[PDB]
RNA sequence: AAUCCUGCUCAGUACGAGAGGAACCGCAGGUUCAGACAUUUGGUGUAUGUGCUUGGCUGAGGAGCCAAUGGGGCGAAGCU
RNA sequence: UGGGUCGGGGUUUCGUACGUAGCAGAGCAGCUCCCUCGCUGCGAUCUAUUGAAAGUCAGCCCUCGACACAAGGGUUUGU
RNA sequence: AACUGCGAAUGGCUCAUUAAAUCAGUUAUGGUUCCUUUGGUCGCUCGCCACUUGGAUAACUGUGGUAAUUCUAGA
């Protein structure tokens, strides 16, 4: 029930098994047995050794579209306000565009007297 | 308190180990081990955390032809640590100390065995890492 | 509802600014009084009169 | 271990403090941007699948 | 047929002007020796177990063999 | 019922078998009504089949599968 | 405040290196690059948004981590 370690081969080293290797540069390694240890010491890469966990996941041995947008209240207008504004669609919107044109048309007639 | 448990020695008299401190010494030639009563024909041997008497073979001339107290901090012989782990290091290394236990140098290159640390607090403080 | 999490919804601090990001939010077709439909944020400080603040709409 | 929970639909993010490993271990061994169901905590976090968006180390 | 030593505590205590400086009980360990043992780590390894490899040989492939254990890596069990 | 002998399973050792396939492969050699970018060979090695193949009690573990064999032999022993 | 653009390659210090090297005078780039400034050029092309298109991100609100930094994450 001690800390569970992992080897050069990626295997799981139970307590009382293998050896631990402390290099001069400060890195510490643990090997499950002398086979994994000798492979590590001879500088063999575990990605090229077939029975190694690193090799197996490297070669993968054995192993949609979404989006949503939600309406929110925006400071100065509750969700009710925006819905009512965007529900002016059934010609209420068209009613508002056309009164602005005539509300600027008579101003244009005043502007004609102001321009000229 | 708590005393040091027995460990595999692996460094007999006549072993030349590296000097891991900045004293200017490069190696340490173990001439004896402290606390060794011994036995006929048996070489006094030391492990990590053991105080030894050593003479530096190569290094700086003012350190050479003298006997220095030294403490082994790294060993290449595998040793068991009461919890099942067999630990060994890349080299045999030691540091030069006085009889009181204070390291003559100021910094240690490389790790220091845990047994050597809690046995020698002066060496432990100067240790960059502990294994 | 999770207590204190799925309730008291916080509003977006401030509405759209680009003249097209307001049209998408409010289904503006074309020249339907685009300026007025922009959200007008009201400001209410105690040491001052109440007043609402509108932003400059780009493009 | 603290958990930062945010619900984009309603904002109102809030911090959850847990000291139980089992409620947390449903999240353990998962990468970021993976959606996980938080049915581990009590009876109130039910029908809730949540996405891991980030975190911080013991050292920050 | 067991042996001796160290560290902690007692204790900067007794004692002493001071400098210095113990002991009994207790605890944790070591030395030498003794009797075993192989779970672990190490050694051995002709399981002639399984890969690699040189020269030659069976027409080639495959499968093998010879070179007084061809050489070498890893290695069960057993011994240690 | 027994213990054997095979087989099977387990364990474990080594490290991914032969064959087949690949538009993998340094390149090289032939065929161009052909092809409009190809096909036919040689080629160490690579990939997949394939943690495969092989061994594993002879002093490893469990079998209840198969086969035969097991109330047989000889020499002695008395208050 | 922040995004953006520009500057930060100037100035200042020192003289360690460096002996056809540096540097000085002379000459070339018909053997090259060049922010900026100034002046040219900007309908020279036949070919359901143009009355103006798309998405994010800052600053900002809110939840934190870290012993620590002009560190930063999620929303
Ligand atoms: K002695
Ligand atoms: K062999
Ligand atoms: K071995
Ligand atoms: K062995
Ligand atoms: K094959
Ligand atoms: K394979
Ligand atoms: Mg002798
Ligand atoms: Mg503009
Ligand atoms: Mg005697
Ligand atoms: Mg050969
Ligand atoms: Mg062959
Ligand atoms: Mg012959
Ligand atoms: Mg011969
Ligand atoms: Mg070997
Ligand atoms: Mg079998």
């Amino acid at each position: 029930m001690k800390v569970e370690l992992c080897s050069f081969s990626g295997y799981k080293i139970y307590p009382g098994h293998g050896r631990r290797y402390a290099r001069t540069d400060g890195k510490v390694f643990q090997f499950l047995n002398a086979k994994c240890e000798s492979a590590f010491l001879s500088k063999r890469n575990p990605r090229q050794i077939n029975w190694t966990v690193l090799y197996r996941r490297k070669h993968k041995k054995g192993q949609t579209r979404r989006a949503v947008k939600f309406q929110r209240a925006i400071t100065g207008a509750s969700l009710a306000d925006i819905m009512a504004k965007r529900n002016q669609k059934p010609e209420v919107r068209k009613a508002q565009r056309e009164q602005a044109i005539r509300a600027a048309k008579e101003a244009k007639k005043a502007k004609q007297a102001s321009k000229k | 308190s708590g005393a040091k448990f027995r460990i595999s020695l692996g460094l007999p008299v006549g072993a030349v180990i590296n000097c891991a401190d900045n004293t200017g010494a490069k190696n340490l030639y173990i001439i004896s081990v402290k606390g060794i009563k011994g036995r006929l024909n048996r070489l006094p041997a030391a492990g990590v955390g053991d105080m030894v008497m050593a003479t530096v073979k190569k290094g700086k001339p003012e350190l050479r032809k003298k006997v220095h107290p030294a403490v082994v901090i790294r060993q290449r012989k595998s040793y068991r640590r009461k919890d099942g782990v067999f630990l060994y290091f890349e080299d045999n290394a030691g540091v030069i100390v006085n009889n009181k236990g204070e390291m003559k140098g100021s910094a240690i290159t490389g790790p220091v065995a845990k047994e050597c640390a809690d046995l020698w607090p002066r060496i432990a403080s100067n240790a960059g890492s502990i294994a | 509802d999770i207590p204190g999490l799925t309730d008291t919804t916080v509003p977006r601090r401030l509405g759209p600014k680009r003249a097209s990001r307001i049209r998408k939010l409010f289904n503006l077709s074309k020249e339907d009084d685009v300026r007025q439909y922009v959200v007008r944020k009201p400001l209410n400080k105690e040491g001052k009169k109440p007043r609402t603040k509108a932003p400059k709409i780009q493009r | 271990m603290k958990l930062n929970i945010s619900f984009p639909a309603t904002g109102c993010q809030k911090l959850i403090e847990v000291d139980d490993e089992r409620k947390l271990r449903t999240f353990y061994e998962k990468r970021m941007a993976t959606e996980v169901a938080a049915d581990a905590l009590g009876e109130e976090w039910k029908g809730y699948v949540v996405r891991i968006s980030g975190g911080n180390d013991k050292q920050g």
